[PDB]
């Protein structure tokens, strides 16, 4: 009857297939599981890659999945993700700063960029806010390559957390990298703008922490779960099932990640 | 680079499989899409008043200029010309804009009959060294795709030393990285379908 | 440079030592610029030895003239930096 | 018994622009290749 | 003396460097030595058991630290423990991608160039291309 949407953006065959057996052992039938490429609610994208269609790109620290290294810590790392375009078609990210070189206009491309960052920041302050964090960390690479988008990142970024009252501090890609892999109890929340850098950085987080599902809020309004490894995809399927109204199936899927990472469809 | 690394390192070819046709064919789609948005729109369609062909019109120009051939008189560059001369001038001068518009692009009567303002020689210069420079890297890529070499640019670079000069092998395998993606890559477009 | 360090020994021996090169001593420093694929400056030695001496190996004649064609089909017969086209303001002086 | 050494203090990466040979294609490429170079500097200095 | 709570204040974070470079593994092994990690475990002993614990804490830390963020993203998805011997078996797998791919004794010797690359040790570097030839068949 209830559909659970999978998504697969560069995930190898292996992770979508023990997926599909897991909601199929686990689900018992009474969800189907369908396959697509796009999604609002009840979604499960499968891979590193990011999904066509989703704006922010949230991750935390899970307590029930703390590895032992990484007990107490609470750090919440928002990615910011323009729109996405067909493969073939140039990418917004890279759109914004090669046009202004070429001397083509960059209105519209802006215009979309201004109402992503705006929405990305909105998502960041009021974790913020309700984690009790006075003061944000923005990190931008400071290439020179990437001279445009992050100026407007900034630009944008810290314009929305004034106006809501915080405060904010930027900074690169590598001394927050290693900060955050390093000594993580020193950041609250740490938004990140869009760059492949810095999707590398959000996945090495989600692993590193013990292997966790990061949440991508869509632009239709909503929140889907995200995966990359047999653990972190298990995770992602029980906070799927949590939000359907399945609370002894989503433990017993927690459960199974925690002991068997690797092999949770025998485990349970 | 002190410190036992963890791994050796391997060539970061893992997608060897990347046809030269599907390759080049995403640089043409990607460049007809950056040409598009720069122009505009194409422009409003014009129906012509009269029906003839570009070497019809040079055919006729030749006719009517080699008539009066005989009483064509040349002279000094600043005496003042005939009207044999000034119809010579702007019949030439047009035809060889619609060549160079077309893509005939013969600099020896474009630099004759189109050359008036020193920026017209700069252009003709400019124009003059792309059309050799295309020539030269079509022919290098191609005898650079029949040895099988990396039809991309490859850097004067030697890496054992890169290996001993940093300290942290992390932005030198970055940089082995993006390199040898760099030069698995076929970084052409098929320019029939620029042409059009 | 094996061929500096020969000229610049010649130097010595005629001007420091007074004393004349021979043909020998030629013939080694265009046996060198043949060697080292240097065809420019054996063209020059080449017209040394027709000046001072009698003529040239004509053997190293040859040699010299086939590494300049072989550039010239190569393209190698300048430095390419010095054929791009310069202008007033695109020079980088240093 | 006098200093003996700032263990805090690091030699910085010296970096290298990277050289790419001089052949038509390089002057067709002349700009980009300059930027990738700047690109790489950048890095280098950075970390990443 | 100096050196312990120097390396202790770096762990912390309380000390930084003086370019405010990373803190990680390459970098520490530069200054205070190979065996860092040995010499510290030892003078911990003589702390309290909370900055005992932290100095294990930051020590392990430190030591995933080893990898890039690229390695950690592709091979650290299923929990940091077992890290290393998913990032071995990638590892072995591009070295038998590689053999099938050219020959062996060509990856005999990149094998080499490699570990001079790696500051390999002969046996670490004899072992692994045992292990990839033996995988292979």
């Amino acid at each position: 009857s209830k559909q659970l949407t999978f998504i697969s953006a560069g995930a190898t065959a292996a992770v979508l297939q023990s997926a599909s057996a897991i909601v199929s052992k686990v689900a018992g039938g009474r969800v189907q599981t369908k396959t697509a490429k796009e999604a609002g609610r009840h979604a499960v994208v499968v891979g590193p890659e990011t999904p066509i269609g989703v704006h922010t790109a949230v991750t935390e620290v899970p307590k029930s999945a703390q590895d032992p290294l990484f007990s107490g810590v609470s750090t919440v790392v928002v990615r910011a993700v323009l729109p996405r375009a067909a493969p073939d078609s140039v990418q917004l990210r890279d759109a914004l700063d090669v046009y202004a070189s070429a001397g083509i206009d960059t209105k519209e491309e802006v215009r979309s960029a201004t109402e992503a960052f705006k929405k990305s920041a909105e998502v960041a302050v009021g974790k913020a806010k309700a984690k009790g964090v006075k003061r944000i960390v923005l990190v931008v690479k400071q290439a020179s390559k990437h001279n445009c988008i992050n100026e407007l990142f900034k630009k944008i970024s810290t314009e929305t957390i004034e106006s809501a009252g915080l405060t904010t501090e930027v900074v690169g890609t590598a001394a927050v990298a290693n900060q955050l892999i390093v000594n993580p109890e020193s950041l609250g929340v740490v938004l990140l703008n869009d760059v492949a850098a810095t999707e590398q950085i959000e996945l090495a987080f989600a692993g590193v922490v013990g292997g966790v599902s990061r949440v991508y809020h869509t632009v239709e309004g909503g929140k889907i779960s995200a995966g990359h490894s047999f653990k972190s995809v298990a995770l992602a399927v029980a906070q799927e099932l949590r939000e359907l109204g399945l609370s002894s199936e989503a433990d017993k899927v927690e459960a199974a990640a925690s002991k068997n990472p690797r092999a949770v469809v025998s485990a349970l | 680079i002190s410190g036992v690394s963890p791994l050796l390192y391997f060539p970061p070819t893992t997608t060897s499989t990347t046809n030269r046709e599907d390759q080049i064919n995403k640089n043409t789609n990607i460049a007809i899409q950056m040409i598009k948005r720069y122009k505009g729109e194409v422009p409003p369609h014009y129906t012509r008043k009269s029906s003839a062909t570009i070497e019809q019109v040079e055919k006729e120009i030749d006719a009517l200029l080699g008539g009066a051939e005989k009483l064509r008189k040349t002279s000094t560059d600043d005496q003042p010309m005939d009207k044999l001369t000034l119809m010579e001038r702007c019949l030439r001068h047009a035809l060889w804009s619609y060549h160079k518009e077309e893509g005939r692009y013969d600099f020896d009567q474009i630099g004759r009959w189109v050359v008036y303002t020193p920026e017209d020689e700069v252009k003709l210069a400019q124009l003059k060294r792309e059309v050799e420079a295309k020539e030269k890297l079509a022919a290098l890529r191609k005898r650079r795709e029949e040895e099988g070499l990396p039809g991309g640019p490859v850097p004067r670079i030697n890496w054992p030393q890169e290996y001993s000069s940093f300290i942290d092998r992390e932005p030198v395998v970055a940089k082995r990285i993006r390199y040898d993606t760099l030069a698995s890559t076929t970084l052409e477009r098929d320019e029939k379908q620029i042409e059009s | 440079s094996k061929f500096c360090a020969m000229m610049d020994l010649l130097e010595e021996m005629q001007h420091r030592n007074r004393l004349k090169p021979n043909e020998e001593s030629w013939t080694w420093v265009m046996k060198e610029c043949v060697k080292s694929g240097q065809f420019r400056l054996g063209y020059c030695i080449q017209q040394v030895m027709e000046t001072e001496c009698k003529g040239c190996p004509a053997d190293l004649v040859k040699a010299n003239e086939a590494n300049a064609q072989k550039a010239k089909t190569e393209g190698k017969e300048h430095p390419g930096h010095l054929s791009q086209q310069a202008g007033l303001f695109d020079v980088k002086v240093e | 018994r006098a200093d003996e050494v700032d263990y805090t203090n690091l030699p910085a990466p010296k970096p290298q622009k990277t050289v790419w040979d001089d052949n038509i294609e390089t002057e067709v490429l002349r700009k980009y290749l300059d930027g990738l170079s700047q690109y790489d500097m950048e890095e280098a200095k950075y970390g990443v | 003396s100096t050196k312990m709570q120097t390396l202790h204040k770096l762990l912390t974070g309380e000390v930084s460097f003086k370019n405010k470079a990373p803190v990680k593994d390459c970098n520490i092994v530069h200054q205070f030595g190979e065996n860092w990690a040995t010499e510290l475990s030892a003078y911990a002993k003589t702390l309290p058991a909370e900055q005992q614990k932290i100095i294990v804490r930051q020590i392990a830390r430190v030591k995933l630290t080893r990898y890039t963020v690229a390695e950690l993203a592709a091979y650290c998805g299923d929990g940091p423990a077992l890290l290393d011997e998913t990032a071995r078996a990638a590892n072995i797998e591009q070295g038998v991608a590689f053999v099938k791919a050219k020959g062996v004794e060509a990856f005999e010797k990149y094998v080499a160039e490699e570990s001079t690359n790696a500051n390999w040790k002969p046996e670490e570097a004899k072992k692994f291309i045992e292990d990839v030839k033996a995988k292979a068949k």
